[PDB]
Formats: C-alpha cells, structure tokens, sequence
C-alpha cells in the first residue's frame, strides 16, 4: 500500500482485509509473505573470482611474464618453471583468500546474536507476538512503545498513550521528537515530516505507545529507498598499520632493485639480466604483503566470536580496538553489579511512643526468592504478622501500592515475577505475612501465588494511581472501601527521607500519634542502620493519608502537582529490601585494579547506602576515606564547573543522578583523556552512550539504547564488561604475535637475498624455492598462530594508550635482530656446504665469493671442479634451514614476552600440528622423486640435519635473550 | 569442540590445498 497516510485507518485495514483486533491469519501472513517478500533489503550475492583477485597485482604479473619470456626463450627444471610458479600462486591465493572470506563470514554472523525484532498481533495468538522484523509483512498489526525501533513503515491506528513522541532524526533530520496522530493526511504529495500519522522504518519511539498497520516493508519503506541511493573511516590502528604498510613496502622495493644493480656485469656468464630480475621480483612477492594479512582478520573474528560466547555482543567493530585502551568503566548498580533478585528481608513498625521516647517492632523475613515461602520472625522467633495492627496496615499498603503480581510457572517449577523487581518483592512479602489469616494451606501453587494479596484487594477499590516521579520519589494510590463507612484513603510508598517529612502523624497499632522530632530521628536511625549494615538494604517508608482531598480536587494527569496530594501523611512502617551483588563482581572489580581501569558506580540508592555498597564490592576500602570521592547528583550540581570536573577525576561513586548527569560525567572524564565505557539501557542514556568511548547497552534494555552503543551485554552482568576488556587486550596481543612473526620472517627473506648479492656468493635460493617456503609458512604455522591461547599477563599491565605507535622502537629492533639472524642463518648454511662441510669444499680463506671466474678462468687460483657451485646440495641446506628456523620462530610467537619455559610449545597444540604437517610436505619434496629435480636433492640423512638444527634452533635462544631483556625491564 | 573444531577444519584445508599443489607438479611429469 503506497498512499496509506492520505487514506483512513478504515481504508488501510480494508485494503489488506485485516482485523485490527486480531491481525493477520497464519494463512494471510503466508500469502502476504509470498506477495511482498521479507521485510529486508536483499542480500547482494567470490570463490573463483576471489582467486583471480590476487593476480591483479602488477608485481605478481611481472613475475609471470618474466617466467614466460624465460620459457619461450628456452624453448626456441626451467622447462616447467612457469608451471610451478603459477601452481604455487593459485594455491597461495586460495590459502589467504579462503582465510579472509571465512573471517568476514564469522564477523557477519555476529549479527545473529542481536536480530532485528518486532511486535505483531496475529490471528493465531491472543497475546502480542515478538517475531523478527525480517518476517513482518505489509498488513499486520504492530505494537511500538517507549524505547522501540519502528520495525517497518506503519500507519498509526491508535495511540494507546496520552502522547506519542517519535525520534525521526535518522530519516528527516528533525532532531526534536515529533508528536503523532491517527487522522488521515489528505495530501498524496506531502513530505515525510507532514506525514504525522505515519511511523517510519528505522526510527525510534521516544515516549508513549502506539498500535498500527504495516503499509510498506523491504525496499518500499522510506529508509529502504534511501539505502539504495546510499553508496568510511579508518580506526587509529589501521592507519598506523597502513602507514607501516608503506614504510615496509617501500624499503623492500628499494632493496629489490638494489639486488638487480649489484649484479652489474654478471648478465654475461651463460638479455641475461632476466634471471637477476625474476629472482629480485620473486622477493618482491615473498617479502611484501599486499592487502591486509589474512590471519589478522582471522584472530579478530575469533576474538569477537569468543566475546559473544561470553555474552559480549560487539555491535561496532572498531570498539574492539577502543576496548584495549579503556581506562574507566561507569557501571550502573541495580541490574549490572547486583543480581536484581529482590526480596524484603527486614521491616519495622512503631511500637511505643512516649514524648521523646520511641521504640520499634522490628521483624525479619526468611526466604529470599520470589516464592511466598517464609517466616516473619521477631527476635529470631517466628511470629504471626496478623497480631500486630501496624503490620496489617503495612501489608495493606504493600498490596495496593503495587502494579505487580506473582506467577507460578508450572513447567519450570518456580514462582516468577510479573511486574517490577521491587514491587514483586512487595507482593511476595504480603503473601508470607498473611495479615488476615486466610486459609492458604490447601491452595494449589498457582492459586497460592497471589491469594493473600487478592484478599486485601477485595477490601478496597483501587480508584486511581499517582505514579512515581523523580522529584518527590514516591507513588500513591487512592482507594475507597469495597461495597460497605470508613472514609477514602491514600497509600504512599517511596524513599524514607522524602516521605517521613511529609508525615504529620505516626500509626501505633490503630492509634494515631503526633509526629515529633524524636520519633522522626528514631525512624531514620534504623533506616540508616540497615542501608549501612552487612546487607546494604534499600529501605522504603510506607505511609497513608488518612484524610485525602476530594476526588475532584486533584489534577490526575499533571505529574508535578502530585507531591502536594501526598502530604498530611501518617507514617506506618518501613520495608528493608535485599538485592545482593553478583558474586563475580567482587573479583572482576579486583581485576580492574590490576588492569589499571577505574570503576565508577552510578546508583539510585541514597548516598550513604551507595557508598556502603562500593565498600562491599571493593570499589572502596572498608576503612577508606571517601568524602571527596562519592557524590550525589544534587551535591554534584552545586559544585562550580571546575570543581565538578575535578570531582570526576577521583569519584568512584555517583548516587541519585539526573539522566543528564551521565553525559556530563563522560565529558569531564574526556577532558582528562580517559577512555570511558558507559552503561545504559533507557531512551535517556542514548546521548550519553553516544558520547562515551564504549557505549555499553543492556540486553534487557530498550532497542534505542542498544542502537546507540558499541556493545550489548547479553546477560546485563558487570563482569561481562571486564571479561570483554580482557578479550580486547587478549586480541591486541594476538595481533602483534602474528605481526612479529610475519614481519621478522620477511626481513629474513630480505637479509637472505641481499647478502647473496652484496657479498657475491652463489644463489642461496631459487625463485621456485622462495615461493615454496613463503607458501608453507604463510599456510600452516602462520595460520596456526591465529589459534594460540590468550597471552599470560595481559590483565596485569596498565591499559594501552591510543596515542602509542603500533610498533615501538624496541619491537622494530626485535623484528631486525631476528630478521637479520634468520636471513644470515640461511646464507650461512648454503655457504657452509662449501666452506666447512665434507662434500667438495670451497676455500676457507675466501674464494667462494668469486664463483664467477671458473669455467674460463680455471688456471688462475682455483685447481678444482668448476660446475659444483650450482650443486643441488647447498640450496637444500638453505631451504631446510629456512623451514626449520621458521618453525622455530613460530614458537617464539606464542607470547610477546613470556619465555617458553613459562609458556611451553604445547600451549598451542595446533601449531605443533602445523609443524609436523609442514615437515611432511618438506620431506615430500626431498624424497618423492618426480619433484626434487624441479627443486633440489635431499640433505644427508643424519649428519646435515644436525647442522640444520644447530643452525636454526639458536633463533629461539636469541629471542629468549631479547625476551629476558624485555621482561626484566618493565 | 568449538574453536578447536574450527581449527582442524582450518589447518586440514590449508594442508589439503598444498598437497594438491604438489600433486599437480607431481602429475605434470613426462
Ligand atoms: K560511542
């Protein structure tokens, strides 16, 4: 339906033949889905195409046409030289392309953790159905409420709220939320802003609740049209890698041409320059990495996958780089540090008042879940709530001032919350108390859940509800006695500090007594005792207005005037609630200290209790002075800007803050260059999660909050954040592990060849051999390092700085130190076969350099064979050393600094596998006879393998010297 | 049996591809 806005609700409903009260039949849904397709943009549909991608590189094509002009000149080992090079490079492509496509798929599949959802009413179920937006069809009834992301193009049928505010910004630009209505917008031309009866796919619900019919899905929606005409930013680390990418690439390209020029008049020996060119371009293919290395994205994909399987769904990828550098975590308390498993465990009422004297009737409630299964005790001895007249009224207030209920889940077997956590915990208390002595012992678990509550409800009619407001911090309900004349009453619950002041009397049993200063102070005595004690209880004071104003003397829709209607109150009692810190939080807090990350708790608790919980969880010490390190939103607002900013530098605890305080806190933190992870879940936290470095949204939270954040905690657990920061740090190490191994080995390949040229020695490795090691190393041990376990002490050092360079000075030295020795160890093995080996030696003086003058200049200073220089045995020492030293160097990259005696070779059980699998392929080109002709003949079974190993192995020892320097320096 | 499973599937495919690469140089023999 294309003109839905201009036409009536009735016209739209009629067009799709859908019942507003019912929604589409499973059949309609089916046919409509056929007709209109899934509510999504199409997936733009690699393999063979991705292989030929690699041959588009000009340096790879230069080599192939230098191996063809070498073949065609020969035709009119070197017979099938272009045959092998092509076969290796098509395999070298697939090795590093299939690795890339796999990594990208695994990163793409992260989206399955957070699928786009929607809420439809359908014919098959009476209740609202929460299906994937993907499956939403033009025609069906949708429900949207505060915090929702509008799933498709919707014509509003009815606004169930008093007002519906929509955040259209994503589509129109109007950053102020638009008001909405049901009436038809008669102009068929009218632009989106004028379409005030329409909900646009991709937009948010800033407040209220609407019911509507889907007009257009897929590419037919307004934002779907945009995303077809829609046709960009590099993370700090990418810029420092690409920069180093050129740095490395342009050094090797200079040495590559310098190898061609060092061989001056050597073009004559057997026009002749084409050999020294293809041996200098094969280095340009082997030592220069064009396009981001495949193992980099492989270990990022694997990292984020681990994170999701830990409940940390990464929404924004670059936030994995930001995650290493985080220095501050702003966690909310009630959902995230504490379980939100709430239960009233203590309560008091007034006992005896005599002038300045005031005593209390304290009670404790056993049973800490939501089940109506426990005892009310007084002095550790069980008592019957019903005997105390105050407890009756306390229980009446808790029953009526309640928008929740309980629900016995039959299949799970346990009693379950319906309303809010705080209120269910009040329902549960009214159940345990049973102030009216109702027969409940014969009730079924299901019928039991609300029995005692529903008795009180049959005692007075709930007329209306004065809803909670942050200013007064309390809510109330107006009530008239059911049937039959005790006058109407109001029941108030809220913060103790707030409501106790609004009390003019106190209830003692069924007696009313004038509220004095000694009684007021006595009440708060225990209130403080409880919130500061072993269990940091969240107290509520429960009060009644005995004489409420006339039902028509109160404005029932204006929030601000409510507190006025909640005065002349009578204090009745207090319920102390328990909501315990999550067990891992204690230790995750400790980790953050060691990590060097500051943790700031934001709470709804009053300051005193707020501080106490911080002491409990370890944010503070049990004795620690805190006066200038914890603030309420009110206190914080009375500090001058500069002191506010200063306060943010040291504060670990913020109690009772405005929604606008989180953005302020982030901002101030930022002026000190802190990298801050903020938690949020409401429409209100959206701007603040945008401002923070790592916006962390709650899974249970609103779509809006998630859409505006980098990461969503699936399990709302604070520890999930700490785990995520570790997985962030663990990733960055695993990058530099593979980065060291790739960069040092390529420096090895450059040092290997530039020694052969700049000294004068015979060819160390042929182009067919160089491209072989460069395929086996990049194919097995390199791709195995993407699987080595998270490094050892990652969480014990301070957080990485975002201004730091990718590769430091010291690290560039380790890349050279190793890169040098590996290059020298291969050229010092082929040269060893002549000089000091027992298979036809060159002169230990220094004659091997001048191999050029032998075939013609034999009679001068030689006296030996002049064809055993191209021998098939020095080159099989240079290859065998290179492979083995690369397998040896791969063990150096299981940790950046930690020695092999603390992190053994079997830490990565898979790298050891790729060593054996690389050794099987290396031994196959030495023994299986069709091949070693095109390569070279085997190394002497036992004597020369001991030399290869005593040449290669010291590279492990060399790094251990560098690692000992490294570990014993920090 | 999760990351360890996506491990054999990775290495064994990289080994299998190099194995065939040789048995095309080993095949091209006359
Ligand atoms: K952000």
């Amino acid at each position: 339906m294309e003109a839905a806005h201009s036409k009536s609700t009735e016209e739209c409903l009629a067009y799709f033949g859908v019942s507003e009260t019912t929604g589409l039949t499973p059949d309609q849904v089916k046919r409509h889905l056929e007709k209109y397709g899934h509510n999504e943009l199409p997936a733009e549909e690699s393999l063979w195409e991705l292989v030929i991608e690699q041959f588009e590189d000009l340096l790879v094509r230069i080599l192939l046409l230098a191996a063809c002009i070498s073949f065609v000149l020969a035709w009119f080992t070197a017979f099938v030289e272009p045959f092998v090079i092509l076969l290796i490079l098509i395999a070298n492509a697939i090795v590093g392309v299939w690795q890339e496509r796999n990594a990208e798929n695994a990163i793409e599949a992260l989206k399955e953790y957070e699928p786009e959802m929607g809420k439809v009413y359908r014919a098959d179920r009476k209740s609202v159905q929460r299906i994937k937006a993907r499956d939403i069809v033009p025609g069906d009834i949708v429900e949207v409420a505060v915090g929702d992301k509008v799933p498709a193009d919707i014509r509003i049928l009815s606004i169930k709220s008093t007002t519906l505010r929509v955040d259209q910004s994503i589509l129109t630009g109007e950053s102020v939320s638009v008001i909405k209505h049901t009436e038809p917008v008669p102009d068929p031309r009218a632009v989106n802003q004028d379409k005030k009866n329409m909900l646009f796919s991709g937009t948010n619900i800033a407040a209220g609740k609407a019911l509507g019919i889907v007009a257009t899905t897929g590419v037919s929606t307004e934002i779907g049209k945009i995303r077809d005409q829609m046709a960009q930013d590099k993370t700090p680390l990418q810029q420092k890698l690409d920069e180093f990418g050129e740095q490395l690439s342009k050094v090797i390209s200079l040495i590559c041409v310098a190898v061609w020029l060092i061989n001056i008049g050597h073009f004559n020996d057997p026009r002749g320059a084409i050999y020294y060119f293809k041996i200098a371009v094969a280095l340009a293919v082997a030592a220069i990495p064009e396009g981001l290395p495949a193992v980099i994205t492989t270990c990022l994909a694997l990292g984020t996958r681990r994170m999701a399987k830990k409940n940390a769904i990464v929404r924004s990828l670059p936030s994995v780089e930001t995650l290493g550098c985080t220095s501050v975590i702003c966690s909310d308390k009630t959902g995230t540090l504490t379980t939100n498993q709430m239960s009233v465990c203590k309560m008091f009422i007034i006992d005896k008042v005599d002038g300045d004297f005031c005593s209390l009737n304290e009670f404790s409630i056993t049973g800490s879940t939501y089940a109506p299964e426990g005892e009310v005790l007084k002095n550790d001895k069980p008592i019957r709530s019903g005997q105390f007249d105050g407890l009756v009224e306390l229980a009446t207030i808790c029953a009526l001032c309640n928008d929740s209920s309980l629900d016995f889940n039959e299949t799970k077997g346990v009693y379950e919350k319906v309303g809010e956590a705080t209120e269910t915990a009040l329902t549960t208390l009214v159940e345990k108390m049973n102030v009216f002595n109702t027969e409940v012992r014969n009730l079924s678990k299901v019928e039991r859940a609300n029995a005692c509550n529903s008795v009180i409800r049959q005692l007075m009619k709930k007329e209306f509800t004065l809803e909670f407001s942050r200013d007064r911090k309390s809510m109330s309900v107006y009530c008239s006695p059911a049937k039959s004349a005790v006058g109407n009453k109001m029941f108030v619950k809220g913060a103790p500090e707030g409501v106790i002041d609004r009390c003019n009397y106190v209830r003692v049993g069924t007696t009313r007594v004038p509220m004095t200063g000694p009684v007021k102070e006595k009440i708060l005595s225990v209130i403080k005792e409880w919130g500061t004690g072993r269990d940091t209880l969240r107290c509520l004071a429960l009060a009644t207005r005995d004489t409420p104003p006339k039902r028509e003397e109160m404005v029932l829709d204006d929030s601000s005037r409510f507190m006025e209607y909640e005065t002349d109150l009578t204090f009745v009692g207090v319920v102390g609630m328990l909501d315990p810190p999550r067990k891992e939080v204690m230790g995750s807090i400790q980790l953050c200290r060691d990590a060097g990350i500051r943790v700031i708790m934001i709470t709804g608790d009053n300051k005193g209790t707020a501080i106490a919980i911080c002491r409990r969880i370890g944010i503070f010490g049990e004795n620690e002075e805190v006066a200038d390190r914890a603030y309420t939103g009110r206190e914080f607002d009375d500090l001058p800007l500069a002191e506010q900013r200063e306060a943010c530098r040291r504060a670990c605890c913020f109690a009772r803050v405005e929604p606008s305080h989180k953005s302020k806190i982030v901002e101030y933190l930022q002026s000190y260059d802190e990298i801050t992870a903020m938690t949020g879940d409401g429409v209100n936290d959206a701007p603040a999660l945008k401002k923070a470095e790592i916006g962390i949204a709650m899974g249970s939270g609103t779509a809006v909050a998630k859409t505006a954040s980098e990461m969503v905690l699936a399990d709302d657990n604070f520890s999930t954040i700490v785990a995520a920061v570790e997985e962030g740090r663990a990733i960055y190490n695993n990058m530099k592990q593979f980065i060291r191994y790739l960069i040092s080995s390529n420096v090895g390949e450059v040092v290997c060849i530039f020694l052969t040229a700049a000294l004068g020695l015979p060819e160390a490795l042929i182009p067919v051999q160089l491209l072989w090691v460069n395929l086996v190393t990049d194919g097995l041990p390199a791709t195995a390092l993407g699987f080595n376990p998270p490094d050892l002490d990652i969480m014990d050092r301070p957080p990485r700085s975002p201004k730091e360079p990718l590769i430091s000075g010291w690290l560039f030295f380790r890349y050279m130190a190793i890169g040098g020795y590996v290059g020298a160890a291969t050229v010092g093995a082929a040269a060893w076969w002549f000089m000091y080996a027992e298979d036809g030696p060159g002169v230990t003086y220094h004659q091997l350099t001048h191999f050029m003058q032998c075939t013609e200049d034999h009679p001068h200073f030689e006296g030996l064979d002049c064809e055993i220089f191209e021998a098939p045995e020095p080159m099989t020492m240079a290859l065998s050393v290179l492979v083995t030293i690369e397998m040896c160097n791969a063990l150096n990259s299981l940790s950046e600094n930690q020695s092999l005696m603390r992190m053994p070779p079997w830490v990565n059980i898979w790298l050891l596998g790729s060593i054996c699998l690389s050794m099987s392929l290396h031994f196959l080109i030495l023994y299986v006879d069709p091949l070693p002709m095109i390569f070279k003949l085997k190394a002497l079974d036992l004597t020369q393998w001991l030399m290869v190993l005593k040449i290669s192995l010291p590279v492990i020892g060399l790094d251990e010297i560098l690692k000992f320097i490294a570990r014993n320096y920090l | 049996p999760q990351q360890a499973r996506q491990n054999l599937q990775n290495l064994f495919i990289n080994f299998c591809l190099i194995l065939i690469c040789l048995l095309l140089i080993c095949i091209i023999v006359m």
